[PDB]
């Protein structure tokens, strides 16, 4: 469903290799095509992809499912990268805001597993 | 100076060996009758593994007092290190491993599940 | 769809999760239940060690790096020079900086021996201070006993030595054991008659185990370790000889995957040993091992022999006196301890 | 299903086995290097070497290439499951492991002395 026809944006990929030996038709192949054509840590992320994911988050997390979907390792790679640098230096709460994530937890299993894990507070 | 390769697989793998040759019928040396069934084995390792049939080799048809099924697991034991026992037959493998007087075992195994 | 990303996709969180620091990691631990098993489970292949060096000076930069490390460290281990580090506060500073679970292990020696931090490839140095932050391995055991030497008592009763993993343990490989203000004889002795590579040192001072003398080590439990050592005596006293001692140790085939090399040299030797030159056994160690960090100290004594322990063979000499064979000086020690994959 | 697993059955077969070589008890091969006579098992040998296993199988004298300082310490490995090396066999030894290819021995065992 309009996709471009040479197989070099498509060698990447690993899920159209299973079938060769669609989620949705809006700008997300388009966006995966031009990513395409151009210790873990993510402070090194590459400057294209850096401004050229600087779309909205809903744009980005439907990249993010696209990439999952395509199996497309560098894309999803460089979404979670962005993804955890937007995180990095939040407290849980300001995340949970943030993205909106509703509470199914109990105040005690709070407090016993942000007591089991209090290294981190020290600075 | 002088070294001293030791290895801790080797007696795992000659055993392991031996276990094929056995199932394989290949360089097997002593037949046992049980029960009118015939079991092939290696008399070297018969004779190192009990002192019964260290003794009696030093064609051996078993007493009738003995059962197959409790003499089959003990084969595979003496060639792997490894028994398998069942609820039905551990009596059975109890009083064989006391009449062949099978070395290396632990008693401990059979009274734990008696 | 920005919460349905994060809360049903689980591969999702996983991979953004496993960029996250092991600190940052727990923070986020607590954000859902899906997030708190991303979290458990990215803890889960967390096997690989992590060293902070410092080319006090380490005592902050790891304070620093702590921010940056991915795992989450079980047994610490640490070693300082001498003179930077010597002063107990500094000690207390740096087991204040750890978790509460975490057992930490830190050692005060004339010299120190290691690499630039990020990747094991880096060319080591020798002298400040390093870490090594070992997580909670699958199979390995690391514990770091201690034996401090008694005013009165002098025997080492049976019970001690099991509680801390180093008799009625059929699976140790690896006791790295260190002597302060050196007993270590004794102790060693008691259990260099097993399977096991012995290789250490003599040291200076013992910093954080959660003055005096005795001995202090780890215990590299686990049935997955495949380790080697070499004895590069009198007789490397160059550079051909340490290469040629180099190859020989890396004939022992020892992976080089999550191992560490711990060069446990001498301190009477080094620059001022080797003739117009410097970093000897260091540039060997790097260039027939392009990986396995470099760490140790240069030690007033030496304890270790030429063995290949692993999980399938052991090559150790066969010697009249059981522990003559190992107390060296003026040699050097290049254990080789693999922690499994 | 108690399945219990002996940690000493193999190496205390092994040494059995060696008893009864040494014994010269229900053997049944006759090795001859350099004139030599060494009685061990057909089984034995040919669970433990390549070589062994092709001749013994479908049936034993070793060519010159074989000397007998090499052989007593590869049945003695064979047999007791750990191998001698001296400063004068080593090399002898060291021949001896690559012409008969025999199992659970490392040749890092040779260089890094």
């Amino acid at each position: 469903e309009i996709f471009e026809v040479d197989v070099e944006i498509a060698k990447q990929s690993v899920t159209i290799k299973t079938m060769l030996e669609p989620n949705v038709n809006a700008a997300i192949l388009k966006k995966v095509i031009q990513w395409c054509t151009h210790e873990k840590r993510t402070d090194d992320i590459p400057v294209w992809d850096q401004e050229f994911l600087k779309v909205d988050q809903g744009t980005l997390f439907e990249l993010i499912l696209a990439a999952n979907y395509l199996d497309i390792k560098g894309l999803l790679d460089v979404t979670c990268k962005t993804v955890a640098n937007m995180i990095k230096g939040k407290t849980p709460e300001e995340i949970r805001k943030t993205f909106n994530i509703k509470n199914d937890f109990t105040e005690e299993e709070e407090a016993q597993v942000r007591k089991e894990n209090q290294w981190c507070e020290e600075k | 100076s002088v070294f001293a390769y030791e290895s801790s697989v080797h007696s795992t793998n000659v055993l392991l060996s031996l276990n094929d040759q056995r199932k394989k019928d290949v360089l097997c040396d002593v037949t046992i009758f049980v029960e009118g069934q015939r079991f092939r084995a290696h008399r070297s390792v018969l004779a190192a593994c009990s002192s019964y049939f260290h003794s009696r080799i030093v064609n051996i048809t078993l007493p009738e007092e003995v059962t197959v099924k409790g003499f089959e697991p003990l084969i595979q034991f003496a060639y792997t290190a490894k028994l398998i026992l069942s609820k039905e037959n551990v009596d059975e493998v109890c009083k064989c491993v006391e009449f062949l007087s099978v070395h290396n075992i632990e008693e401990s195994c059979f009274q734990f599940l008696k | 769809r920005s919460t349905f990303v994060l809360s049903n996709l689980a591969e999702v969180v996983e991979r953004v999760l496993t960029f996250l620091p092991a600190k940052a990691l727990l923070r986020v631990a607590c954000v859902c239940r899906l997030w708190r098993e991303c979290v458990r489970r990215v803890l889960r292949t967390h096997r690989s060690v992590t060293w902070i060096s410092a080319g006090h000076c380490l005592v902050r930069v790891v304070a620093e790096e702590l921010e940056n490390v991915r795992i989450l460290p079980h047994t610490v281990l640490y070693m300082a020079d001498s003179e930077t580090f010597i002063s107990m506060e500094t000690a207390l500073a740096l087991e204040k900086l750890f978790p509460k679970q975490c057992q930490v292990l830190g050692i005060v020696t004339p010299g120190i021996v290691v690499t630039p931090m990020g990747s094991g490839s880096n060319r080591p140095q020798e002298i400040s201070g390093f870490a090594l932050l070992f997580p909670q391995i699958e199979g390995i055991k690391i514990q770091p006993f201690h034996f401090i030497k008694d005013p009165k008592n002098l025997t080492l009763e049976r019970h001690q030595l099991t509680e801390v993993g180093l008799l009625d343990n059929p699976e140790l490989r690896v006791v790295l054991v260190f002597g302060y203000n050196c007993y270590l004889q004794q102790v060693v002795s008691t259990f260099s008659d097993m399977n096991i590579i012995l290789a250490g040192g003599q040291v200076d001072n013992l910093s954080s185990l959660t003055d005096a003398s005795g001995v202090v080590g780890l215990s590299f439990s686990g049935h997955r370790i495949q380790s080697a050592t070499v004895l590069l005596n009198e007789d490397v006293s160059d550079e051909k000889t340490a290469e040629a001692a180099m190859q020989r140790l890396k004939a022992a085939n020892i992976p080089e995957h999550n191992t560490i090399g711990f060069m446990f040299a001498c301190v009477g030797r080094g620059f001022q040993y080797y003739r117009a030159k410097g970093n000897v056994e260091a540039d060997a160690f790097r260039k027939f091992f392009p990986s396995v960090p470099l760490f140790g100290f240069f030690g007033n004594g030496e304890i270790g022999c030429d063995r290949i322990v692993t999980g399938n063979f052991i090559l150790r000499k066969c010697n009249e006196v059981k522990d003559d064979d190992l107390f060296h000086s003026y040699t050097t020690i290049m254990a080789l301890i693999h922690l499994g994959s």
